């Protein structure tokens, strides 16, 4: 619900108590349980999904108020519970699997509730360079770009936003033609990228877990 | 070298014991473990394009000379003696290829 | 000439007194006792061998730079005969070029160069 | 023409290489003006020499050096590697697994063998320029995309020799290329599914990408000229019944009663417009669009252009058979192209024997070395854009 959206790289440096670190591991192990379990009973598209992931999130204190800068609560219990839990859950391949799989559930859910806005912005920031195109280019090559498109009916192309992407990121997509491509860029819509991004995710993810798992001894 | 957690405690039922016949030699001859394929400097394991290496060739070889034993053993009308012979080899080429790792 | 046969089971070495000797100790049938007994044979003229692997380019051990002439194995022989056997005492030997392997820990080695055997006695340094 | 000997290649081979290989562009071209460190000295050249034997892995130090072991030896056949992390002549010095290939061109072979079931003027050995339009048929289609869909600039054609022509892609972020990347790019530009001898090798849904439409577009200017009046595939029974395999089987007795009181290929094609054009009304599947598609739509082979490491025959080389150079194409002026005008080995040595090295001006190699020294100030242009400024 904040900014709270965030590729988990970059190892944390503080320094924490003991009480402190058992009760990240346990609410992060508790909210994993959770989504799991929500996934298995519901499906990813409805109100009660959402709200009792929501509801979750708010009971385990992951998403609530500001502070200056530093020391921004949520974002600090998410940062280190999902550090903590690599060790826990880097050592056997079932655990592995079982981690990558609800990790990604809780990426595309928080991914889901921001508007159109800040996805744009979070894009950007991200890894290193990210962009979008303006209403201008959008309608000169609207015709093109719904040509391109995949069976999405219609030729409406919304006010959803279409994003510009070297075609090598895009390769899952350009490879069977369901993608516009002008000088080696791809326009994508909203739901190609979140597809990327997970596949990214996941990607980084099961490698940090398998480099983890070596220096567990 | 990794220990399972023991289960302390009295069992009442069958215990049935099983082992690993040769780990590591298993693991030099499946995953091409040698001094001309591993690349050092945890490192990674060579691809199986790759041929066989000394090391697990002179495994290979082991188990081969032990199938060879094996099948002579077999064998009857033979030497009342020889079985003893035959019995000691197959012992020997066990020690010996468990003992690979060891160097 | 004359050639005899002998089942060896044990061998001993003595580098300190006698280097480049072998006791090879083991039975033999003789027809006189009608049984085996025991012997020992001596083998000689034990030479050490010796490979040197050649540098890609001549370098001053002094400074530790690159002097702009490739080596080849004439420079490697001539090194040796030159600097390196005078110094240690050595008076005979023999040079041939060999191809050999290396896949061992020992850093900043080829897995397949052209090696110098160097073949010389045991007695000398 | 003359006809070629093959017995005379060993002789004419060292004065071709000695006084007309232009080893300064080559030199040029592979070393890309020595930006990175040796770009030259781990490339891979290899050789086919007399007696069919193989030698894979070659390196040279500099220009000299690929003269002296190129100019004593003479190959027949002379092929392109890739650049590898360690010196292609030194691959067993380094531990078995180090020798890898990163970097190299992209390579789209393009061959009239995989012409076999549309083309019916030659064999499928032979060539004649009633078919070789058929490659110019691929050359607007593919280096357009390229350009176009993909924003390749520096692209080179090749005359490979006999019976297809070669594609370099040598932009700098086009040689570190992945070969998945590859894979999905050469199946994106490959839109005949060529299966089992199956008669539909391909199909179109409702939405067309925009590929296909300017494809299609391409296509449609030369089809009239070659498809339809130089090769006439609509001229018999033996023929159409090709033609109208591919039709649903319930036009089929309306086509066959169309084609048969017609007696030229032109109006048959017209009326068969009309037909589909009135089924997709009716039903669409673009029917008149799949026949041309399937006619004349290049076929590529997706292990050549996948493999980043795969060998590649060189330009401006000799083929054995014929004795053709391969030659450079030049982009300005493609349907100009002519096979048969271009030189014979025996040929320009012929002209050599009859005459600061510069001995290629006074032969006919001049306006194809004159397109390749503009492939290379283009690379130079390019070059000098990207880091200077
Ligand atoms: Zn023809």
């Amino acid at each position: 619900y904040p900014h709270c959206l965030q590729f988990y790289l970059q190892p944390p440096s503080e320094n924490i108590s003991l009480i402190e670190f058992e009760n990240l591991a346990i609410d992060r192990v508790k909210l994993l349980k959770s989504v799991e379990n929500l996934g298995v009973s519901y499906v990813k598209g409805t109100e009660q999904y959402q709200s009792k992931l929501e509801s979750e999130l708010r009971k385990l204190k992951f998403s609530y108020r500001e502070n200056l800068e530093d020391e921004y609560e949520p974002r600090r219990r998410d940062h280190i519970s999902h550090f903590i839990l690599r060790l826990a859950y880097c050592q056997s391949e079932e655990l592995r699997r079982w981690f990558i799989q609800q990790e990604m559930d809780l990426l595309r859910f928080r991914f889901s509730i921001l508007p159109k806005d800040k996805i744009q912005d979070f894009l950007k920031d991200s890894q290193l360079q990210f962009e979008a195109i303006s209403d201008e280019e959008k309608t000169l090559r609207e015709q093109e770009i719904v040509a391109s498109s995949p069976s999405l009916s219609g030729l409406k192309l919304g006010f959803e936003s279409i994003y510009k992407i070297p075609f090598a990121d895009a390769l899952d997509l350009f490879r069977g033609r369901k993608v516009y491509l002008e000088d080696g860029f791809a326009y994508v819509p909203l739901k190609d990228i979140v597809a990327i991004i997970l596949n990214e995710f996941r990607a980084k993810l099961s490698k940090a877990l398998a480099l983890t798992a070596r220096s567990l001894p | 070298g990794l220990v399972l957690d023991p289960k302390v405690g009295f069992y009442d039922k069958f215990i049935l014991l099983l082992d690993f016949n040769s780990l590591y030699p298993s693991i030099i001859q499946e995953f091409n473990i040698c001094f001309t394929t591993v690349q050092r400097v945890i490192p990674e394991l060579p691809d199986p394009s790759l041929e066989m290496g000394i090391l697990p060739r002179e495994i290979r070889k082991l188990v081969e000379r032990r199938k060879q034993v094996k099948q002579l053993m077999k064998q009857q009308d033979l030497n009342p003696d020889l079985i003893l012979q035959y019995d000691i080899r197959q012992k020997a080429l066990k020690l010996t290829a468990n003992s690979m790792y060891g160097c | 000439e004359q050639v005899f046969h002998f089942y060896w089971l044990d061998a001993y070495e003595d580098q300190y007194n006698q280097p480049g000797v072998v006791f090879l100790f083991g039975k033999v049938w003789i027809e006189s006792a009608e049984t085996h007994v025991s012997c020992c044979v001596m083998v000689k003229n034990i030479e050490r061998t010796l490979y040197f692997l050649p540098r890609e380019m001549k370098i001053d051990l002094n400074t530790g730079k690159e002097t702009g002439t490739p080596i080849s194995m004439k420079d490697v022989y001539e090194e040796f005969d030159e600097k390196i056997a005078t110094k240690y005492k050595i008076m005979k030997f023999k040079s041939k070029p060999v191809e050999k392997n290396y896949a061992f820990e020992i850093p900043d080695v080829p897995e397949k160069s052209e090696y110098l055997e160097v073949k010389y006695s045991a007695e000398m340094p | 023409m003359e006809t070629f000997d093959p017995t005379e290649l060993p002789e004419l081979l060292k004065l071709y290489y000695r006084r007309l290989f232009p080893y300064s562009q080559y030199y040029r071209w592979l070393n890309y003006g020595g930006v990175i460190k040796n770009y030259f000295q781990h490339r891979e050249f290899s050789f086919t020499l007399k007696d069919d034997i193989y030698i894979r892995y070659q390196s040279f130090n500099n220009q000299s050096d690929l003269e002296k072991e190129m100019q004593k030896m003479n190959p027949y056949k002379i092929d392109i590697g890739a650049v590898y992390s360690h010196r292609p002549n030194q691959h067993n010095t380094v531990k078995l697994g180090a020798f890898q290939a990163q970097e190299k061109e992209l390579v789209f072979d393009i061959d009239m063998t995989d012409y076999d079931d549309v083309r019916r003027c030659c064999s499928s050995a032979d060539i004649c320029p009633k078919c070789w339009t058929l490659m110019t048929m691929a050359i607007r289609i593919i280096d357009r995309a390229l350009k176009e869909d993909f924003g390749f600039k520096h692209r080179l054609w090749v005359y490979s020799g006999r019976r297809g022509v070669h594609c370099w892609v040598c932009d700098e972020s086009v040689r570190k290329l992945s070969s998945a990347v590859r894979s999905g790019i050469v199946e994106y530009l490959s839109l005949v599914k060529g299966g089992q001898d199956v008669k539909k090798k391909v199909h179109l849904s409702e939405k067309i990408h925009p590929f296909i439409r300017k494809s299609i577009n391409i296509i449609k200017k030369y089809f009239e000229e070659y498809a339809l009046v130089n090769q006439d595939i609509l001229e018999n029974k033996e023929s159409w019944d090709k033609i109208l395999a591919l039709v649903p089987e319930t036009i089929h007795d309306e086509l066959q009663q169309s084609f048969q009181k017609s007696h030229n290929s032109l109006q048959r094609w017209e009326h068969l417009k009309k037909v589909a054009s009135r089924y997709q009304n009716n039903i669409g599947p673009w029917l008149e669009w799949e026949i041309m598609l399937q006619y004349c739509f290049p076929r590529l082979d997706i292990n050549v252009s996948k493999g980043i490491n795969h060998l590649l025959k060189s330009p401006f080389s000799v083929h054995p058979k014929t004795g053709r150079i391969s030659v450079p194409i030049d982009l300005q002026k493609v349907d100009q192209f002519d096979p048969f005008t271009v030189p014979t080995i025996s040929f320009i040595c012929r002209e050599l024997d009859a005459i600061r090295t510069r001995d290629y001006k006074k032969t006919s190699l001049a306006p194809y070395v004159k397109v390749f020294e503009h492939f290379l100030e283009n690379l130079d242009k390019s070059r000098k854009g990207e880091l200077l400024k």
